[PDB]
């Protein structure tokens, strides 16, 4: 183990890599989806970005030493064309010298008596802070960031013996991090910088389940719901199976479950939209050039024709949003739930090896890959997935909140924007019923306790979203809040036991560990489809 | 239609017995490994000059996998990624020749024009006005170059072209499609130039495929996809094979049979 | 907006067939037979891709294997009309019809090299064979005209009518035949080419056959820069195993 | 030995005859320069032509013989193009008996008494003679040609008993002649039918020096003299050898001598004119299909500059005729002697054998060959050498009659005819000479003996070509004309050694084997270019 600032190794470019930024440069400034100049104003923000990347918190840097660099924060592009990379490697062993510093003061801090009956808070996004100005500034900054470590392990039942003693593991731990960082890892972060700048999905990388179905019966009707993860290779045939059996069952309507359901196959998305359609095109793939690829199901043989009702959630992305988009444009099936991820873009990965590498500089290691954005889905009536997602006709409460998840909260999302409509024939319309179906289900959650409670979560969460990086560094304060939300929850599983005529809890951690949450979106969605199936029949 | 017309070009005696004695050679076991990987470029030149890009680039590839340091094979690689349309791979290709060896002029050339077919103007300039530093009295790089800038800003371009013809000794014969591009000749002037500058049938009907593609490119630019097409076509009459501006009034009818 | 194809390039399947055809030439893995039967293969492949001398090379080294392959003669005989060594063509053909006299296609093709070569009754005396075993096909009475126009142009052009009003009027070439008896212009033949066409490799094919014939039609009424024009349209379509486009480039030899 | 005519063999066609009768037929009708079209009218004179190979003197058939196959003589072109030869082999066989029939017959007539002192005539030609009638007809034909043969033999001063053991011999053997022919001599001889109605030099085939220079002088004045014997493959280069010598000496002008020179390299025509001339075409050489190629001489050097003649006669052929009238066209060289052979084609040989008829038929022999006409020959003002050949611009004695010998008398000659002049430019005129060179020719050779003795066999061959064909059959009469042919001989002889002062021979036997005639026509030709040396210094512009 180690002890003082310069037994930490300086890390130093390794021969390859002025070379591997040269190849991760030209790839991402010639072929990525977004066009963008690496010129000056790029270089700053990209040079922004590592700073955020070498110290998040604002907390371990000085001003003086962030000018040092920043005043030739503009050059940046010409390093990375050409394979100079002295900014990252000088910056990244200041770093390490300055986190050594702020650890070891951490370690020192640990021994002093510890009081949490202040007014004092804590910001946990110092992400726009200004950087201190020297060292008496980073140590309050720490003073206040141990109190934190410190007071978040009390509230948790440990003993001042056992804080310190848990607290002095991860400070020399974390020490012990910093003499085991790599030259890969320093270059790895640099390019970091650079691809995080162009979008979030875009990536430097260093070298080394079925169709579930269920019937839901209210009164004397039945629907039968489709529970689907992902669009894995496979699944519209599985979906097949399934939709004839339900057929044998007599089903009023269908549900199809995407909520969670994530990434996945666009061939799946275009044959299982096949499933309830015939027309052409399903979805529109742009390149990095203006080109538009149309994809279609070319096998026109519906396998359901009866009412259909889509149910998505802000975790369904990509692949998902393309079906319940073709389905929802073609007027085919009824979406409900939450507007959904936005994920409107494709990534492709790409090595850095050439061939004549190996028989030229046989002393390298094979080298890694970059992944970028290639790609933007389009939908039949124009207008992009990315951002906006596909818009519920149906939209849950917790669907009429501004969510903290989905891609128009990424770091440099790529725009929502349009292209032309593709040619298609909806298969049928469905806005007729929207006014009643909407008035049915207001009626229905005003008077469901799952519903009614999680308004109130929602008016919470809402009053409390305007303080929620400020925590309190008062133990009674923090004791408190954790009671009242243990006790809520009590209350809140004992009012659903009552109802069903199971036995209360006495305290909370009485509860069985693999106690299923119920689902009150789906229980909802069966009654919009029973909804559904009348207003269709006639 | 009187147009100006060469009877279209056909394989030479000479270069239908290289490739025969080619095939031979291969075909024995006499050859040391670069002598071999020669050869495979040797032969898929003689290919690609013929129209049989497919053959040349299996001989290009056959050649890497015997010496993958060749920037001559990877130029021509990605030249043909860029016919096909993958732009994205043939930038890697090219980027490869200029890393293997960085006075590889014409790959400035050639990923110019794929970034210029690939949406990326400003990258294009680049490399077309490096390549055009190199050899300022070649007329087809200040033609090219006028391509990518167009793009960016059309009167500026013209003003551009105007100097690089202002500069240049006026001599090679590319000057005159310029001048008709700056406005300073007709249509028929640049055709009468043509049959006077051309003395058989293979350098009339090079003339015409090169030219062909600019007025092509023209008429295109003004919105006139009839005229674009034809000349297109008109070029490609012409069997000047490995001509630049063969593959792309090709690749420019591509893009119009797709919209 | 004149009729212009894309000249034909080469397919992909084409080409990968040629270098597989190599490796296996290369390799011990045939018989004597299999290898003159392959080397008849790619021969009719360079052909098809205008190679001829590449071609004549496969077709030589096949009759050294077996000399008795009467459709490796047929293109030898070919490719000595293209030369313009009328003389030896007809022995090739000769030599095609005494392995297998029933080798239809040496009719038409000693037809073609006798007309070149100035022999209008013996071409008709092929010609007329070769028409008498397909009428239905339009070509066979083309040729047989070009022939016969020599001879007697009044009474070709009887002969030409006759054989359009007997057959079925299916095949597309009757059009050609129409404009040839006067009885539709230049310009509806052209309309009816786009017509029936379907694809650019129907296009160019078309355009390869009409421009030749639309070519001799002109240079018979002495017109030579419609001709010239009319043939290099012709070639311009890379349709190089037609015998029309063969005939377009030894027309274009001629007026050179 | 053989005593009757059913020990003759009957000829039967052998297995491939059939096929190469159809490859004959295909090559001669497809591509010979001369576009025959092989119809009715066209078979009929095969069979003509078939008739007098195997009946030359029309004295073996009968008329009804001929009759018999005549009916089917416009069949014939069928039967050549599918390969039918019944017609040709039973001819041959009737032939050949018939045949037989003369020759026992004539055995017979050779022991009767001989009297050669009637006035009767025999015709050496009866190539257009009626086919005899019946055996009598025959039989007074043979006694006549028996006489003639007879007389003959006597004419040498054989006696009766010698004239009877020499004709017996000939006739047995002409017999023994019959017995020993095959198929292929049938089959051979129907293919020269083919052949040669096309044209003379047409022909199917069964299966099997340097340039020398003097110089002659005349008074103080000298001439050279290239004695060129053929245009063989290297004779430009050996003339430049002898022109640059010549050089080393100083001749007033040089005479180039193609007398009896024929066939030759085209090539060499071409290359040894350039020698004489700065540039340009010499000659255009038409193919079968109206193609017209132009030869020319592209060095550009002249070597020679200098008076120049090109002598010539009857026997000049081909390339020889080419030089002489590439000089003559660009007004280079004047021509001098006989108006030339005039052959002005080309032939060419092809194999009928195929590259598989050893593998499908191995029991076949080897084919043989074909010889055809392919190519003509054109000046460059425009006119072929075909038939009239070169016409010299001073011609000797023996030019100015019409001879035996040349394209003009050979059968089926293809005609004369003319295409459009080549571009050149002439490199002299000499046309105003012309007449002073005639004037001075005409003086020297009205007192020049040896002309003299030509222009009088001239006169008297001439008035002697009337009855040319008809021989007498008196033997007194004949001893007269050998006589006064031996006589006149001698004079002849003894005149110039009298001039010579050489010894008078006694008789005509006692003349040395090796004796040269003189060459006046070669003697006269220096004085020719003699006189057109004067005549281009004497030039001012």
């Amino acid at each position: 183990d180690i002890t003082r600032a310069d037994q930490i190794p300086v890390l130093k470019e390794e021969t390859q890599h002025a070379t591997v930024s040269e190849r991760v440069t030209s790839r991402f400034t010639r072929s990525h989806y977004r066009q963008f100049d690496l010129d000056q104003a790029f270089s700053a923000k990209i040079f922004d970005r590592y700073l955020n990347l070498l110290d998040y918190s604002h907390n371990v840097l000085l001003a003086s030493d962030v000018e040092q660099f920043a005043k030739k924060k503009t050059e940046l592009g010409d390093e990375l064309r050409s394979g100079k990379l002295d900014v990252f490697y000088d910056l990244y062993n200041l770093a390490q010298k300055r986190r050594f510093e702020r650890y070891q003061y951490a370690l020192s801090v640990l021994e002093k008596p510890m009081d949490f009956t202040g007014n004092d808070t804590y910001n946990l996004d110092r992400s726009k802070a200004p950087w201190p100005k020297n060292e008496a500034e980073l140590n309050a900054l720490w003073d206040s960031k141990v109190k934190f470590d410190e007071l978040s392990l009390k509230l948790t039942g440990k003993t001042d013996k056992e804080i310190r003693e848990t607290l002095t593991r991860r400070y020399k731990f974390a020490i012990r991090r910093l003499a085991q960082t790599n030259s890969e890892d320093v270059f790895s972060l640099a390019m970091t910088a650079f691809a995080r700048e162009i979008d979030p999905h875009t990536n430097y990388l260093s070298p080394r389940r079925a169709v579930k179905m269920s019937v839901k019966t209210v009164g004397k009707e039945k629907v039968g719901v489709l529970d689907i993860p992902g669009f894995y290779v496979g699944l519209t045939d599985d979906v097949k199976v399934q939709l004839q059996k339900l057929e044998k069952q007599n089903v009023s309507s269908v549900i199809i479950d995407l909520r969670s359901n994530g990434g996945g196959a666009l061939t799946e998305a275009v044959s299982l939209s096949g499933l309830f359609i015939p027309a052409g095109p399903i979805v529109q793939v742009r390149d990095n050039n203006g080109k538009v690829r149309e994809d279609s199901d070319t096998d026109g043989q519906v396998f359901y024709k009866g009412p259909l009702v889509v149910l998505v959630d802000r975790f369904s992305a990509s692949a998902s949003e393309i079906f319940a988009a073709a389905m929802q444009d073609y007027g085919r099936a009824l979406v409900v739930g939450e507007p959904t991820f936005g994920k409107g873009t494709v990534q492709q990965y790409r090595s850095l090896n050439r061939i004549y590498d190996q028989m030229l500089r046989p002393e390298w290691p094979a080298l890694g890959s970059v992944q970028y954005t290639i790609q933007k889905f389009y939908r039949v009536n124009g207008g992009s997935t990315q951002r906006k997602g596909v818009t519920p006709d149906i939209i849950m409460p917790t669907g009429n909140e501004e969510t903290e998840t989905g891609e128009k909260f990424e770091d440099n999302a790529l725009p929502w924007d349009s292209i032309d409509a593709a040619t298609y024939v909806k298969s049928g319309d469905l806005t007729a019923f929207e006014p009643e179906l909407l008035k049915e289900h207001n009626a229905r959650i005003a008077k469901d306790p799952e519903f009614q409670n999680i308004m109130k979560d929602i008016a919470r969460f809402n009053a409390m979203k305007d303080k929620r990086n400020i925590v309190s560094l008062n133990y009674a304060v923090r004791e408190k809040e954790n009671n009242e939300d243990d006790a809520t929850r009590l209350a809140r599983l004992n009012e659903r036991f009552k109802r069903e005529g199971k036995p209360e809890l006495k305290k909370l951690d009485d509860l069985p560990k693999d106690y299923q949450e119920p689902d009150p979106y789906l229980d909802e969605t069966v009654n919009i489809a029973l909804d559904l199936a009348k207003l269709e029949k006639a | 239609k009187s147009e100006v017309l060469a009877v279209p070009l056909q394989p030479t005696l000479q270069q239908e017995v290289i490739l025969a004695r080619m095939e031979q050679i291969l075909a024995s076991r006499a050859l040391t490994d670069d002598e071999r990987a020669q050869l495979l470029y040797e032969r898929g030149v003689l290919y690609d000059s013929l129209g049989l890009r497919a053959l040349a680039r299996n001989d290009f590839s056959q050649a890497l996998a015997i010496r993958p340091d060749m920037p001559e094979v990877f130029n021509y690689l990605g030249i043909y990624l860029t016919q096909a349309g993958n732009f994205d791979a043939a930038y890697e290709a090219f980027d490869s020749v200029l890393e293997l060896d960085p006075t590889y002029n014409y790959a400035h050339l050639n990923r110019g024009i794929a970034l210029y077919y690939g949406g990326r103007d400003k990258l294009a300039q680049d490399d077309l006005l490096a390549f055009y530093q190199d050899d300022p009295n070649d007329p087809f790089r200040s033609l090219w170059l006028y391509l990518a800038e167009q793009k960016l800003d059309e009167k500026q371009a013209k003003e551009v072209l105007k100097q690089h013809f202002e500069k240049s000794d006026k001599e090679q014969w590319g000057w005159n499609i310029v001048e008709f591009y700056l406005g300073n000749i007709s249509e028929q002037t640049l055709m009468e130039r043509l049959k006077a500058d051309a003395t058989d049938n293979t350098s009339l009907a090079e003339h015409l495929s090169e030219t062909n593609f600019y007025l092509g490119k023209y008429y295109l630019s003004l919105g006139d996809l009839d005229s674009a097409t034809a000349l297109f076509k008109l070029a490609v009459a012409n069997n000047v094979h490995n001509f630049v501006e063969h593959r792309y009034a090709l690749l420019e009818l591509s893009l119009l049979g797709q919209d």
